[PDB]
């Protein structure tokens, strides 16, 4: 998945 | 059960120190000088630490339910009640004096013990915190997980810019109180760095979990330090709520460290010894310049220890 470099951490739910 | 056991003896210590409390008004001057409120509170809180103690001791090294010792932590509530009431009657006896500073330094050293137990314990739960959130964000509804989280941590940034604010209103003036200037100032500083540090792609490279929510509760509870280190200066100059919103938080950390045959689910050995230093760090805060100097310094050691925490995997 896109995992991001988001604020809340290091995920990639927004970008699914 | 453990658990239920656990929250009881948060209990028992709530109630011991309402007590203490309690007895440190005025209107109970009259009373207890019938035998100040500070030398009760030094007695009492001498009793919570020694029951603890003793307790601790007994629990060393027992690793399962099995234990008849396990069933003594269980049960028995009204025998450990009892042997406190011996034990608070007996510290009555002790003689007045240099124990009186003996046990102010003892207490220093415990409240500056617990203060860092309680510290690591609050930066685990806040991991622990974002870690659960975000994983519920990738699994579930996104939406519900994301305005949750950014609630929660603009709430954490906003109550922290309120207490700012009313520090400066309060223990700051245009041309004085310098040394409450530095301090604030050193704070929010370091504050806003730790969170800084908290976003670095790099830094979250090696905790893909670790984001702003941790951050903003650090920076909370280093507010809530250096808040309570200035409302004790002894220069009026620069210098309740404080004090309460301590216990608050305090209770939180008990809350979360309180939340079998083959395995404890826990060491019932190192609750109780974290148990002993709450009730220390208690009996030094309901209450010189080493309150001062520690507090400072405690709010310090926090940014340095979520500092560090954050860095070590960079190492």
């Amino acid at each position: 998945f896109y995992s991001r470099y988001s604020w809340y951490g290091y995920s990639y739910g927004w970008s699914r | 059960n453990s658990t239920v056991t656990r929250l009881i003896y948060a209990f028992i210590l709530l109630l011991s120190t309402v007590v203490s409390y309690i007895m440190q008004r005025k209107e109970m001057e009259t009373y207890l000088k019938k035998i100040v409120g500070y030398k009760a509170v030094y007695r009492i809180s001498f009793a919570m630490a020694i029951f603890f103690f003793v307790f601790s001791l007994l629990m060393f090294k027992v690793k399962t339910s099995k234990d008849l010792r396990a069933a003594v932590h269980n049960g028995f509530w009204f025998f450990k009640i009892a042997a406190l009431i011996g034990i608070m009657v007996g510290s009555f006896y002790i003689p007045g004096g240099y124990f009186s500073s003996v046990w102010f330094v003892v207490g220093m050293i415990g409240a500056a013990l617990f203060i860092l137990i309680q510290l690591v314990l609050l930066v685990d739960f806040a991991h622990s915190w974002n870690e659960s959130w975000v994983n519920r964000m990738e699994e579930g509804n996104p939406r519900l997980w994301y305005a949750a989280l950014l609630s929660f941590t603009s709430a954490f940034y906003i109550l922290s810019i309120i207490c700012v604010g009313l520090l400066y209103t309060y223990y700051t003036k245009p041309d004085g109180c310098t040394e409450n200037k530095f301090f604030i100032s050193i704070n929010l500083i370091l504050c806003v760095v730790a969170s800084i540090i908290s976003i670095h792609p790099k830094i979250q490279e090696h905790q893909p979990r670790s984001g702003l929510l941790q951050s903003s509760l650090i920076t909370l509870y280093t507010m809530y330090l250096t808040w309570s280190a200035m409302s004790n200066e002894p220069d009026r100059s620069c210098n309740d709520s404080d004090n309460f919103i301590g216990l608050f938080v305090f209770v939180l950390c008990l809350l979360y460290s309180s939340i079998e045959k083959e395995g404890v689910q826990y060491s019932y050995s190192l609750f109780h010894l974290m148990l002993c230093l709450a009730s220390l760090y208690i009996m030094m805060t309901l209450t010189k310049w080493p309150a001062v100097w520690v507090k400072i310094s405690s709010s310090w050691v926090c940014l340095l220890l979520y500092v560090w925490t954050l860095v070590a995997p960079l190492v």
